């Protein structure tokens, strides 16, 4: 069925599994027209499939041409997520398929089982999880990609970076999860805390700073209270 | 005229036929129905006054043998039986008419509402979606399921409607999955009246057949189907227009005839507020709209 906080050890079992968001597939910028009418023009999208086992990230970018006279977008969109995510997994050779999708927001579920109808064996599920992981397009890297992006494009990274060497994933898809929760809530604090120590790099190959475990610590130390912060600044509390 | 005669009534029950019912007491003098309209199928159903567990009814059409009732006393109902003997039946009829043992068929000569509710309903159809090959006549009961309910348990007793599945191979075209699933066009024109009833005469049969089920018997997988056969139509842009005619005027009918106090149970309020007022034939069911407004404002 869904998913919550009962079976959260149920993401790093040995079963395959993905996670499906979709909230970076259909992007716009509203402004005025000359006339004093409001109108959109989007950009690029992407769409946002992750192994939360392995870090694996396989990042579908979405080009604006891909909208050119379409109607209803937000509803398009949709079927376009479970489309490419429906090729992504006949792509995969069988050993590699997933047995579960999960999906981040409840009006994927019918689009994706639609898709997927030629596997009866993968399980297609929501979650009761809120997932950060619209702020995708906050790091860096990932922005970069799909915004430089002129033609469709798939681009694959691991978004532990190299922490799996040294943590359980259990602990990266926390860390993750803190990372993107702390981005999504104030994206300018967050890279400032990310990125303040010059001697601290990111890697060519990596996405996040080459912290140690020490660091990593008062990183995530950081994060919480920069969460914690902006609830307070939120709620006057 | 035509006439089913019953051998006695040893137990009080209710019988019904067609959209008319009347109480019969324990052992009372009753010998059956007369003045029956040739023409249509008909319908005679029972629920025991000791056990109104179980309705059940018989299906048959009085051009095709005669027919009569019997109680059998070791499986505890009343049984429908042919009887082959042309001269032994009439005798039997004729004697209970003198005797004015039976019930008139007590319709109204204004009334057709039994031919506007089964007017695309033949035995043929019935007999393949009720699969008992030795009788001329089908048994139906409240508690008998539906093939499509078996796949979700004994066969030789099940309901053989038409499985209808919007989130099916069958239904969803290969490459067309946001075409087919939003339009049911597709699965309504070429799956369902072209591939499988062949017509749309068939396919309202079968819905009609499936709402009489409901109505008569409490029969849940028959009140699914109908809701399903209707959903499909309404969540269909292209339907031809002398269809949509007609199943404003068939939905109409059916939703006049049900009991009032049966609503709750009989309709399914997602299926009815979105055929009404959110699918594309919304704008295409005038009359069925009118007097489901009128009448069951609280499900809408
Ligand atoms: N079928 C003709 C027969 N005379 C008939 C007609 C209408 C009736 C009735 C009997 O009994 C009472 C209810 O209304
Ligand atoms: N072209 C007339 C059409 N057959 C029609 C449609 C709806 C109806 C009806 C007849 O009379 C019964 C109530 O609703």
């Amino acid at each position: 069925g869904a998913m919550n906080s009962s079976n959260y050890a149920e993401l790093f079992n040995n079963d395959i599994k993905l996670f499906v968001d979709d909230t970076n597939v259909y992007r716009v910028t509203v402004h005025k027209t000359f006339e004093g009418n409001v109108a959109t023009k989007a950009i690029n999208g992407c769409i946002f499939t992750l192994n939360p086992k392995t870090g694996h990230l396989f990042l579908k970018i979405i080009h604006t041409s891909v909208w050119a006279g379409q109607k209803r977008l937000s509803q398009l969109a949709k079927w376009k997520t479970a489309e490419e995510v429906s090729a992504l997994v006949r792509s995969l050779p069988k050993e590699e398929q997933p047995k579960q999708i999960i999906v981040t927001r409840k009006a994927m579920l019918d689009p994706l089982e639609v898709h997927m109808l030629d596997f009866p064996n993968i399980a297609i599920r929501p979650t009761e999880l809120r997932l950060p992981f619209s702020a995708a397009m906050s790091i860096d890297k990932l922005s970069d990609v799909v915004m430089k992006a002129t033609e469709p494009q798939m681009v694959l990274f691991n978004i532990y970076d190299d922490w799996l060497d040294r943590i359980s994933s259990y602990t990266a898809f926390s860390r993750l999860t803190l990372l993107l929760r702390a981005l999504k809530t104030n994206e300018e604090s967050a890279k400032m805390i990310l990125l303040s120590d010059p001697t601290i790099t990111i890697k060519s190959y990596h996405l996040w700073p080459s912290f140690t475990d020490e660091q990593w610590i008062t990183i995530e130390s950081q994060m919480r209270d920069l969460i914690l912060t902006e609830y307070g600044r939120k709620y006057n509390v | 005229m035509n006439t089913v005669p019953f051998t006695s009534a040893p137990i009080e029950v209710t019988i019904g036929i067609d959209q008319y019912s009347f109480n019969v007491k324990e052992n009372q003098p009753f010998h059956g129905i007369k003045d029956i309209p040739i023409g249509h199928v008909h319908v005679i159903h029972f629920q025991h006054a000791d056990n109104s567990s179980m309705r059940y009814g018989y299906w048959f059409d009085c051009r095709m043998g005669n027919f009569y009732i019997q109680y059998d006393p070791k499986d505890g109902l009343y049984k429908m039986m042919e009887e082959r003997d042309g001269a032994k039946f009439e005798n039997i009829v004729h004697n209970f008419k003198e005797r004015q043992m039976m019930v008139s068929y007590p319709k109204i000569d204004e009334d057709d509402t039994w031919y506007n509710l089964t007017e695309f309903v033949q035995m043929d159809k019935i007999r393949k979606i009720v699969r008992k090959d030795e009788n001329q006549f089908s048994y139906v009961d409240s508690s008998m399921t539906t093939v499509q309910e078996n796949e979700l348990s004994d066969p030789a007793h099940s309901l053989n409607y038409t499985v209808i599945n919007f989130k099916s191979r069958e239904a969803i075209r290969p490459g067309h999955e946001m075409e087919d699933f939003l339009d049911k066009s597709y699965y309504l024109n070429t799956v369902m009246l072209q591939g499988i009833f062949k017509n749309s005469s068939n396919y309202f049969g079968e819905l009609q057949f499936a709402f009489l089920n409901a109505m008569f018997f409490g029969n849940y997988g028959s009140s699914l189907q109908w809701h399903a056969m209707i959903e499909l139509i309404c969540s269909s842009a292209t339907v031809p227009k002398h269809m949509l005619d007609k199943l404003d005027e068939i939905l109409y009918y059916q939703i006049k005839t049900l009991p009032e106090q049966y609503s709750d149970i009989l309709l399914n309020e997602r299926v009815w507020n979105i055929c009404l007022y959110s699918s594309f034939q919304k704008n295409s069911l005038h009359n069925t709209e009118k007097i489901m407004e009128n009448k069951y404002p609280e499900l809408l």
